[PDB]
């Protein structure tokens, strides 16, 4: 049995102004895998949403999504998670807080792939966001000034650069109907140090 | 009308009331401790206010009500008011992490990480008025 | 605590260098007395070539021991299963790890190289990116070249193979380049070694800083 | 000099001798099993040789000595010789992947995955001559 506690996305923290932290526990006998929520302060916590689903491999996955305060998270409050199970010997504890350290604004660069044989009605858009600290970043894709769904793109895990910064890559496949409607695709990046108003974006075009 | 009446364990100065707490607490945990005592973290807007605080503040280091939303980058007090009077230390406000503000034993202001554990904090609330 | 991982050989070492090697990595989070002991055995029962044991104590206080076993080119490709038994004295169960050739459909990789423009404060240095996509299985070797000679592996960073929206896999490569590098020769080749790549397991694309 | 003498449990045909093994083995494990018996996996170069094999082969399915180094793309026998004679099944050689060759009960050849576990394999070696 393993437990993981996440931090909120900079988009939910800085743009949406409604941050949420999720505690994921990957187990499955008597699945009464209780998830206790507590602050380092001892102050009460807002209502958490429990989501339990049984995977195809035969394992029970239960996620508890707790809502947190924007000012409370940014200011450095520590949120703890106690995981209990009947067959488990000792109670698992996970704690998360704001990554307090140096800051660096991200460098966004968008690219378009040329026509590949057998792939005419579809093209691939790539974007490199680099030299930012801490590792927490929100990568989004836009078309016709409106945001595209999260399932449409794939963003890499934050890896360290040769210097001090971090790097993330984003891949988005685009249909012929999309570029013919409007030949502009925006790559938005939401980051703690990004200026002005946590937004750094770059536009890209399929054959300009 | 005169504003001078203040609660137990708190010290009076001008139209405000001040509490000087002792104990290991982060900037955020000091802010919650201020609210629990029906007040908020100290806000300095005059050199007279600062002079009173230096006489009662901890020689080690104390937490104040100065911070930034990260979205702004500009230092704005807990009550909401902007910075009119500045008593920063030589070099401060630093841009090392490009943070929160703490008051030294000397009285000067310096930037410090939010997760830093200090043994002192200052609370402040409006002093209750007395009938004419 | 303890964990064991058994790797597959890189397509460059398997197809180009013609000398493949499989590594068994065991991360001991609580080092103790004695030694771990890494046994090597084939599914056939045939003997194994001599393995190189490499034990290093990390800065966090954990002992990392790697056993690199040499394997046969024809033996690996044809589907031989290589097993690794790990037996610590402070362990109840013996950890067993086994690796063999990923037998399934094949797809040739699609290579696309890109160059980043000049960013304020970054003049004497630029970043080169490469997208190698739609290939199966996940095993791929990504290399960077300058002046027809290969660049060191520490100079670049290649992402873990992630599945595409279709059937293939995708990998990204990042390489930082100095001013002296593009001024001597303004051409950077991104090589990709893959099982299905044709001809002779090589698919590459050239890139230039301001052409 | 006549070439017809062959070992115990092996069957004679032309200038070669053949062994028909029974047991669950992968293509690679069948190749090692043939080397252990001082031979190699069967190599077919004439329609006469194929006809003899069909009469003694397993009805379920048997492994043969045809494969590709993957680096090549074309099929090459275990001994090293190229394909001159080909008895492929309808639609074979299949390009489902882009692999190893097995012999059916009918005698036709079909592409199969190397990790597939078959209960039969055929070994082959040169027949010893008599004074
Ligand atoms: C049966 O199949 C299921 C999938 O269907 C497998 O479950 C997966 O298990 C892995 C490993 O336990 C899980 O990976 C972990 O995900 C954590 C969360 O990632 C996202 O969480 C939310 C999304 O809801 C986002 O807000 C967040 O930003 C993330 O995108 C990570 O935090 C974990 O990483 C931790 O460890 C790594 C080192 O390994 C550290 O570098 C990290 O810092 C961190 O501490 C981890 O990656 C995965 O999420 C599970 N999938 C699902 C769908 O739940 C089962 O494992 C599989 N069973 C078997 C036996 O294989
Ligand atoms: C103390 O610090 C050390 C580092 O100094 C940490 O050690 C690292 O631990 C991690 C996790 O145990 C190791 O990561 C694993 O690497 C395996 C191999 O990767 C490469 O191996 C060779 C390189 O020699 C290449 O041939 C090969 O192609 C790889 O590039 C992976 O196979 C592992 O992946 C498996 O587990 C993950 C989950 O952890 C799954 O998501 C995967 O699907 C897969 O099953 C894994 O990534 C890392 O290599 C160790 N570093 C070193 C230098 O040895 C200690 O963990 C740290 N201690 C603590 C307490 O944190």
């Amino acid at each position: 049995v393993s437990a993981y506690l996440s931090r909120p996305s900079p988009f939910d923290l800085f743009i949406r102004k409604s941050p949420t932290i999720t505690c994921l526990v990957v187990d499955p006998s008597k699945g009464t895998v209780q998830l206790t929520w507590s602050r380092a302060s001892g102050k009460p916590v807002q209502h958490s949403t429990r989501k339990e689903e049984k995977q195809r491999n035969g394992t029970l996955t239960v996620t508890s999504t707790l809502p947190v305060g924007t000012r409370d998270w940014i200011e450095g409050e520590t949120y703890q998670c106690r995981v209990t199970h009947p067959h488990l010997p000792r109670a698992l504890m996970r704690s998360t807080t704001k990554t307090s350290g140096p800051r660096a604004a991200p460098e966004v660069y968008a690219f378009a792939t040329p026509e590949w044989p057998g792939s005419r009605d579809k093209r691939t858009l790539a974007c490199l966001i680099q030299n930012f600290m801490p590792e927490d970043i929100s990568v989004q894709w836009l078309h016709n000034e409106v945001q595209l769904p999260d399932a449409r793109h794939s963003t890499t895990q934050p890896r360290k650069t040769k210097g001090s910064g971090f790097f993330v890559f984003s891949r988005l496949e685009v249909t012929r109907a999309e570029w013919e409607q409007k030949d502009e695709f925006i790559c938005r990046a939401v980051h703690e140090a990004a200026s002005p108003s946590q937004t750094v974006q770059r536009a890209v075009s399929v054959n300009p | 009308f005169v504003c001078n009446t203040c609660p137990e364990k708190w010290i009076n100065f001008q139209r405000k009331c001040y509490y000087f707490g002792k104990g290991t607490k982060q900037w955020v945990h000091a802010r919650y401790a201020c609210d629990d005592m029906e007040g908020q973290l100290v806000s300095i807007h005059s050199p007279e206010e600062q002079d009173f605080l230096t006489k009662h503040a901890s020689h080690t280091g104390s937490w104040i009500g100065l911070r930034n939303l990260d979205l702004k980058g500009e230092f704005i007090w807990v009550d909401g008011s902007h910075v009119d009077y500045s008593n920063w230390a030589p070099g401060e406000p630093t841009s090392r992490s490009q943070d929160c503000v703490m008051m030294r034993g000397s009285g000067r202001w310096n930037d410090a990480f939010c997760d830093r554990k200090l043994g002192a904090w200052v609370c402040d609330r409006l002093a209750t008025c007395t009938p004419p």
